[PDB]
């Protein structure tokens, strides 16, 4: 035959040019029967719609091809609530839409791989079709329907192969679990085989480290209850043999690093033998190899484990990976924040030695720093030397943040608006992006933020800042106190030590305050600035402008987060004065969290909260009264009213308060009280000392996990608070706190448990504030507030 | 400079070079450039304007202002040959 | 006569199948915040107890239900409603 | 809206993004070169003086007639 | 209630149309254990010797009553004897094969022990390996058990006696079907999961033959409904039964060869009456097709979703019970009631049985209710 | 994807199409793409959708319709294996890169943007020289000309940026690499002498002097 007709039929809206291109064998060629087949399927390559009618009955090349509904013009319809999202962005994957002409075996790897999608999950009731009913002339309505069921109601888990070990003991130690009795309504069920595998791994590591070091991996499986839901998990495993670890060996290829290593490696032998030993020791190592620079080795620990004597020698052998290449960071995105933010955020560097640690490390302090939803770290590979590998990384940028519009319950004050403006990711370009606009009707209050804890360098912060409120709420004349607070501070932060960081915070504020109360405390301060307070009136007023540093250092040695486990949350904080403050004072802050359980069982767990705070003043410019902590309330001592343990509230008499507010304010009112009213809680006084005693034990009446989210609190604690600067002739009549004994009897138990989604702490106390300054409650309770 | 009283700079300082004896060892006059290339991995510096005559160095000490210098330059000719090996690795 | 039956063997590498993905999707989420303290002094309560709901990625509104009482000034009961937009 | 962020004519960022600054020589000195020509570099010869920028339009590349 | 009631997939139901109590059952027997059992998925079949109602609680709970208003002989709360933590959990799978003076039984925890009928108490002990989903066969003493995972053991009457065990085929994943390894003419037969079903030696379980029928979950991932049960029955040494989706063959002891098919409806449950059968469909309605070709003179539709029990043709009564509760008598023929008790809640898993007629059930609760009518 | 919802009654290709160029020249992009659209729905033959396609690139581009954009191009080029227009479509597609451009608002100060995305630059640079290539004849052609090498500047400059960073947080240490990578890129972008000067002192730290007053007399002749 010779091919004289570039004959291409059906011609619905085909690339005719690249048709021809299709056939290898052009027109001219006298080529035999095995060219025609060639090109036949070579059209097949089109792989779009090839419906074959090839045809020689003279030279024309009679190859037609006749085009269908086979255009894909589909349309979709008659789902659940599966994600529809899902549905059309695989579609999409695939590409099936318009166009994209069709494929029977197409449409039906995407119904079936949404069918084993339901599979997977056990949803997988399938009620499945893709309903392909074309439109005319070529065109497509397709309806995509699809009842289904629901996932693995988790049905019995028996456990098969069992022994020296409850049951429900490695149940606690895996994830499943099908319970909601009047014990609990937190329980639920689904589905997963990672879950199945996770919990056997779980499962004989534990094993290891019982030193049940052999172990026979049994066949576990589930049946599955036809026409519903139905989940018989059978744990079919076996535990084998005791062991402990005996000895642990190296023969591993390198260089030194063996005694470079063996310090890890040694270890006290005959130990009961565990398999989490072996995870450390092997981790350790590689870890070390890091330390010294590579890819990533071999690690053989060969069990020498024999029976009858428990023995696990450990031939562990390692060869390291190979050496030390250099890699190519690239990350795309490049926004507000651009490229070089990220760079600096990541430790590891192109050029110096690589290594997946370093690249980790940039991975998690993406994550915790976050400016988006992923971290993407994709190395690759670079042709001709195996080195400069690609390390091209992506993020999903979490921008454009709150907008914000807190209205709250006028009809006491003004509605309360609230503007919250915080477009971080937007100029989170290196900065802070913060915009509190709020006021009741009398509590206005304005936050303006912005931080590049990286200014010129990253160690170098710089968040500048104006928290301005006034307080205008009153109800009487001429005691009307009011303030409005300018503050203007730049903060500079300095961690270069790890969990170690100084922070100078440079800061001004206005503060005019006006209608003093009688308060001998407040009048103490006028006095020592000279002022004479009118001793008829609340009435006298004073702007504060102080201009001031304050040094806020922490040290933070932690172990973990959501259930705090070993904390050292170290936290100084010093408030000093320059002569451009209107007073010259020094406030003391100490906060200590040390927190250790020796029981690694946590069982035995000893914590401590301890606080102290003490107001250095140079004398009528001394610390402005305000200028303190509030003991009481709940801050760490609790059903008390916090800043009124100590001294006690005595108003200088002023029955000239001008229309008492009709006992909306007392204790020297026009109405209130005669010669200086003792009335309680006042702020705490200038040397406040607290100290707070913390245990924990899971009771025998729960399960594991909620001991792992759950808090019991033990506490009889008691601080005390006294204002040094103390006179006694007008405390004549009246205590006098100059006093390290304001002490209180709270025989306090609390409880703080925190579900995946918010913790809560009740406490109940029988108090006895030795001491008062505060009112006695048993009942103190509150939900953990998370920031 | 002053004794460790002053402005501190004690993040990590980060350079990694983990050369060794080997590399002391594996060398003598006219080195194949490609062999001593994998015996090295990645060549790090060239002469843009001349030929290869590597050029690594380690200059690393993490934080305090002190630092190494450790430095491999390694002739590379046409004809693949090191006629010269160049090492301060003294500060 | 000739011999060319097999005398040969040889080698490639290729792949068949690769397909692989996988679905994910929530639908919302609270956040609930409320304390109170009793007194238990004279008796009554309190407390400043709120919410807030946290739909799947952008929307965002909490609510605070707040109140001061046994002082001469006595917050009552402070309904207050906000809205969180980090989309 | 009424005042601005808008694209109809003015050809995005500007002439100046149309050019900005020109390419220059250096010659690298005796026994010292660089090999440049490594990339993405199809030698950029035009006679001109095709429609550039706002004398530039990309309006539907359609038929005379239809 | 409308909140937590418009938000969960369903699929159909029936109303059980046209009650016809032409008869009148009377459960002239009444009695419950209670538990029982009350949503379980096993075969946990009660036994009887002579009118002795053998009752139970799904806790190792070894009790009797016999052909009464329901009167114990015995209860023995044979849970365990030494275990963790002093007679632990101890759910049951596997029905009560009593023989002899052995109340017999075994246990998901693969616990196996012989019980003197006179009291439930131990006859003999032979704890096992392998979830022991299957009763006891006491066949001729050759005491053979299978294990849920595709492993069968050999016992003996005598103290368990492992004889051979037979660690046989298993799908991909275990899933549901339970086969009848009965034995005759000296062969042990069996029918299986996975479209297949075994011939195997009755002294060392070596296979004669070994068939494989029909297609279930796996590359064609059949995803939730009622397939075929691998259970069959056998007449003249050859076996009847569906492939594993309703296609019914015969398959001769000697042979097993596919005999004559009946390509029509995943039963599960079937008794068959002189070559008759009958059909229920993963609907649970009725088309009863007889292997005599395509007979379904026996046909009753009337039940959509409404699942079931093995059927009972006794005193010519098309009889069976649903798995709700609620009670059915046939026409000989398709098929109205000559009678129908819409009575319990109760739901059903074991096998019930009509010994002397009498409706041995064995309810979830209200368990032992045998009905006159 | 598949929306614009045809609730005009379906009409021949051709008055539909003519309603099409109607909105062209008024400039309603999206009812535009809508009815173009829906004709190739209602009229998946034809070649006057090759026409209605242009259209359809066309009003993506004046309506900022990227995705939609992609999608012609694709499906077009599928269809096209050559066409009078393709040159056209390079620039177009080209064109399509820097779609992915505007990002902030700007009246008489201006916030830097070349130092970000290289793909579609890399894109659009070997869309031009095929365009020029093999369409030495255009408008878009010299347009091309023009565009590729300032590109390739905007290029230097974003590597500019990045060498830079390196250099600031002290490491140097690739940026040694980096400078002859860029001169294996080009010496005769002006950001490259701009940077030329860094790459010295960094020299001289590590002591390649010898080669970093190279590189400075190098800018100081070869250069201004």
């Amino acid at each position: 035959f010779v091919v004289k007709d570039i004959h291409f039929e059906g011609l619905q809206r085909v690339a005719v040019g690249a048709a021809l291109l299709s056939m290898p064998v052009r027109t001219g060629d006298t080529v035999n029967d095995e060219d025609i087949s060639n090109t036949i399927r070579a059209l097949f390559a089109t792989g779009n719609f090839e419906d074959v009618r090839v045809l020689r009955d003279g030279d024309t090349l009679l190859v037609q091809v006749k085009e269908r509904p086979t255009i894909a013009s589909i349309t979709f319809s008659g789902n659940k609530s599966v994600k529809d999202d899902m549905l059309k962005q695989n579609l999409e994957a695939s590409g099936v839409r318009v166009g994209e002409s069709l494929d029977r075996t197409t449409i039906a790897d995407i119904e079936k791989g949404l069918e084993d999608f339901y599979y997977s999950v056990g949803k997988y009731s399938a009620s499945v079709k893709a309903v392909v009913t074309p439109l005319p002339r070529n065109r497509v309505d397709l309806k995509l329907v699809f009842q289904e069921g629901v996932s693995a109601e988790i049905q019995q888990i028996n456990i098969v192969g069992n022994h020296a070990f409850t049951t429900d003991e490695l149940i606690s130690h895996f994830q499943l679990r099908d319970e909601v009795p009047w014990w609990n309504v937190v329980g639920d069920r689904k589905y997963q085989k990672q879950k199945l595998a996770g919990d056997l791994e779980t499962l004989r590591s534990y094993y290891l480290d019982r030193g049940y070091a052999r172990f026979n991996i049994d066949s576990t499986q589930v049946s599955l209850t036809p026409d519903k839901k139905g989940i018989y998990v059978t744990v079919n495993i076996t535990e084998g043999d005791q062991y402990k670890l005996s000895g642990v060996e190296v023969s591993g290829n390198l260089a030194g690093h063996s005694a470079e290593i063996e310090q890890l490696t040694k270890i006290e032998p005959g130990e009961l033998y565990n398999g989490t030993k072996v995870t450390k020791m092997e981790d350790d190592i590689k870890k070390l190899l890091g330390r010294y620079g590579y890819a990533y080795p071999r690690v053989q620990s060969m069990p020498e484990i024999n029976d009858a004597d428990k023995t696990v020698k450990l031939r562990v052998n390692v060869d390291a990976g190979n050496r030390f290449y250099v890699r190519k960071i690239r990350f795309e995105g490049n926004d507000t924040s651009k490229d070089a933010v990220l760079r600096r955020e990541m430790r590891q560097m192109e050029g110096a030695w690589l290594g997946s640690d370093l690249v980790d490390q940039g991975k998690e302090r993406l994550n915790r720093l976050g400016f988006f939803e992923t971290v993407d770290t994709d190395t690759q590979r670079v042709p001709g030397s195996p080195d400069q590998v690609d390390v091209v990384y992506k993020v999903k940028e979490r921008n454009t943040g709150s907008f914000n519009f807190g209205i709250g319950y006028g009809t006491e004050s003004g509605v309360s608006f609230q503007a919250g403006v915080q477009q971080d990711n937007w100029l989170g370009t290196g900065y802070a992006v913060g915009i509190n606009g709020t006021k009741n009707d009398y509590q206005t209050y304005a936050e303006l933020s912005v931080t590049n804890p990286y200014f010129t360098v990253d160690g170098v912060s710089l968040g500048g800042r104006l928290f301005y409120n006034d307080f205008q709420a009153d109800d009487a004349d001429l005691s009307d106190y009011t303030n409005k607070s300018y503050g203007t501070d730049v903060t500079l932060g300095f961690p270069i030590n790890e969990y170690n960081s100084l922070r100078a915070g440079l800061g001004y504020v206005h503060n005019s305050l006006s209608n003093m109360q009688p308060q001998v405390a407040m009048w103490r301060y006028l006095y020592s600035m000279g002022e004479h307070p009118s001793t008829s009136d609340q009435d006298n007023s004073f702007k504060t402008d102080d201009f001031t540093f304050n040094y806020g250092w922490t040290y933070n040695k932690l172990d973990r987060g959501y259930f705090p486990t070993d904390g050292s949350r170290v936290n100084l904080t010093g408030k000093v004065t320059i002569p451009g403050s209107d007073n010259e004072y020094y406030k003391v802050t100490l906060d200590t969290a040390t927190y250790v359980p020796i029981d690694d069982d946590h069982k035995w767990v000893v914590l401590g909260r301890t606080r102290w705070g003490y107001g250095d003043g140079l004398g009528g410019k001394e610390m402005p009264f305000y200028e303190n902590f509030y003991a009481g309330g709940s801050s760490t001592v609790r059903g008390f009213q916090s800043n009124t343990i100590g001294p006690k509230a005595v108003y200088f008499p002023h029955q000239a308060s001008n229309y008492d507010p009709d006992y909306d304010y007392e204790c020297a009112t026009q109405d209130g009280a005669k010669d200086l009213c003792k009335s309680d809680d006042a702020v705490g006084g200038n040397a406040m000392a607290v100290a707070s005693l913390e245990f924990i034990t899971p009771t025998p009446f729960i399960s594991d996990k909620y001991a792992n989210s759950v808090r019991t609190s033990f506490f009889w604690d008691m601080g005390t608070v006294w204002d040094t600067n103390w006179d006694s002739s007008q405390y004549s009549g009246y205590p006098d706190y100059s006093d390290p004994s304001n002490i209180r009897m709270s025989a306090g138990i609390a409880l703080q448990w925190m579900s995946p989604l918010g913790p809560l702490v009740f406490s109940y106390a029988q108090p006895f504030k030795k001491y008062d300054g505060d009112k006695a409650e048993q009942f103190q309770f509150n939900i953990g507030k998370t920031w | 400079c002053s004794t460790l009283e002053r402005v501190v700079y004690r993040p990590d300082i980060n350079q990694g070079n983990y050369l060794t004896a080997n590399d002391v060892s594996k060398i003598r006059v006219g080195m194949t450039q490609q062999q001593v290339a994998y015996a090295l991995g990645t060549p790090l510096m060239s002469d843009p304007f001349g030929t290869n005559t590597w050029f690594y160095v380690f200059r690393q000490q993490p934080g305090h202002e002190g630092v190494t210098q450790q430095t491999l330059t390694l002739t590379f000719n046409s004809s693949g040959v090191l006629t010269n090996i160049d090492n301060k690795p003294a500060l | 006569l000739s011999m060319k039956d097999k005398d040969y063997n040889p080698l490639i590498g290729r792949t068949g199948v690769d397909v692989g993905k996988s679905f994910s999707g929530k639908d919302w989420k609270v956040t609930a915040r409320a304390g109170l303290g009793y007194q238990f002094d004279d008796s009554r309560m309190l407390m400043s107890v709120g919410l807030n709901a946290e739909i799947r990625d952008n929307v965002r509104f909490g609510l605070e239900f707040e109140k001061s009482a046994f002082g001469k000034y006595n917050v009552d009961n402070a309904v207050n409603a906000n809205f969180r937009y980090s989309f | 809206c009424s005042s601005d962020s808008r694209y109809k004519r003015q050809v995005s960022g500007d002439e100046a993004y149309l050019e900005a600054a020109p390419l220059a020589e250096l010659h690298a000195p005796a026994g010292m070169i660089l090999p440049v020509t490594s990339g993405d570099y199809a030698i950029p010869v035009t006679n001109g003086s095709g429609a550039v920028g706002k004398a530039l339009d990309i309006r539907p590349p359609a038929q005379p007639l239809a | 209630c409308s909140l937590f009631n418009s938000e969960e997939d369903v699929v159909k139901m029936s109303p059980l149309p046209t009650v016809e109590n032409q008869f009148t059952p009377t459960t002239a027997w009444s009695t419950s254990v209670g538990s029982g059992i009350g949503n379980f998925y096993s075969n946990l079949h009660p036994a009887l010797a002579d009118n002795v109602v053998y009752a139970a609680d799904r806790a190792g709970l070894v009790k009797a009553l016999n052909a009464d208003d329901g009167k114990e002989i015995w209860s023995v709360s044979l849970a365990e004897k030494d275990g963790w933590f002093s007679k632990e959990p101890a759910l049951l799978s596997g029905g009560v094969t009593v023989s002899g003076g052995h109340v017999y039984i075994g246990s998901e925890k693969a616990q196996v022990y012989a019980l003197n009928t006179s009291d439930g108490t131990v006859a003999w002990q032979t704890k096992v390996a392998g979830e022991a989903l299957s009763r006891p066969v006491v066949s001729d003493g050759l005491v053979l058990i299978h294990t849920s995972n595709g492993q069968l053991q050999a016992l003996n009457e005598a103290d368990g006696a492992v004889k051979w065990t037979v660690n046989l085929d298993m799908p991909s994943l275990s899933l549901r079907g339970e086969s009848a390894p009965t034995t005759a003419f000296g062969a042990a037969v069996v029918g299986g999961d996975n479209g297949r079903v075994s011939a195997v030696l009755m002294e060392q379980g070596q296979m004669i033959w070994q068939q494989r029928i029909s297609q279930a979950t796996g590359s064609t991932e059949i995803d939730r409904l009622s397939d075929v049960d691998t259970t069959p029955v056998v007449v003249n040494g050859v076996v009847f039964a569906l492939a594993y989706n309703g296609n019914l063959t015969a398959l001769d002891l000697r042979s097993g060869q596919i005999m004559w098919k009946r390509e029509l409806g995943s039963v599960n449950d079937f008794i068959v009456d002189g070559n008759r059968i009958y059909l229920v469909d993963q609907n649970d309605r009725v088309m009863a097709l007889t292997i005599d070709g395509g007979v379904t003179l026996w046909t009753q539709s009337d039940l959509l979703h409404r699942l079931l029990t093995s059927p009972v043709l006794y005193n010519g009564n098309l009889v069976v019970g649903d798995s709700e509760g609620y009670l059915h008598w046939i026409n000989v023929e398709d098929g109205r009631f000559v009678a129908q008790q819409k009575v319990d809640s109760s739901g059903f898993q074991t096998e019930p049985v009509a010994a002397d007629g009498k409706l041995l059930i064995q309810a979830k609760d209200g368990t032992v209710y045998s009905i006159t009518r | 994807c598949s929306g614009s919802k045809e609730e005009v009654p379906d009409n021949p290709p051709n008055e539909i199409y003519a309603t099409a160029q109607q909105k062209l020249q008024d400039g309603n992009w999206r009812q535009a793409i809508t009815q173009l659209e829906a004709l190739d729905n209602r009229y998946p033959f034809g070649p006057y959708s090759q026409q209605v396609q242009l259209d359809l690139i066309y009003a993506y581009y004046k309506n900022a319709d990227l995705p939609l954009a992609q999608a012609a191009i694709d499906r077009f080029i599928r269809l096209n294996p050559t066409h009078p227009n393709i040159d056209y479509v390079m620039y177009m597609r080209g064109l399509t890169n820097m779609a992915l451009d505007d990002s902030a608002l700007q009246g008489f100060f201006g916030v830097d943007r070349s130092d970000r995305d290289p793909q579609h630059a890399r894109a659009a640079f070997s869309d031009f020289s095929k365009l020029v290539r093999g369409y030495p004849n255009s408008q878009y052609t010299t347009d091309a000309t023009k565009r590729l090498v300032f590109l390739k500047d905007r290029l230097a400059k974003y590597e500019y940026s990045v060498a830079e960073y390196y250099t600031e947080r002290g490491a140097w240490v690739a940026v040694v690499n980096r400078v002859e990578g860029m001169l294996r890129d080009y010496p005769d972008t002006q950001a490259t002498r701009d940077a030329l000067p860094l790459m010295e002192n960094a020299y001289r730290q590590m002591q390649m002097n010898a080669q970093a007053e190279k590189v400075a007399k190098i800018i100081a002749a070869n250069s201004s």
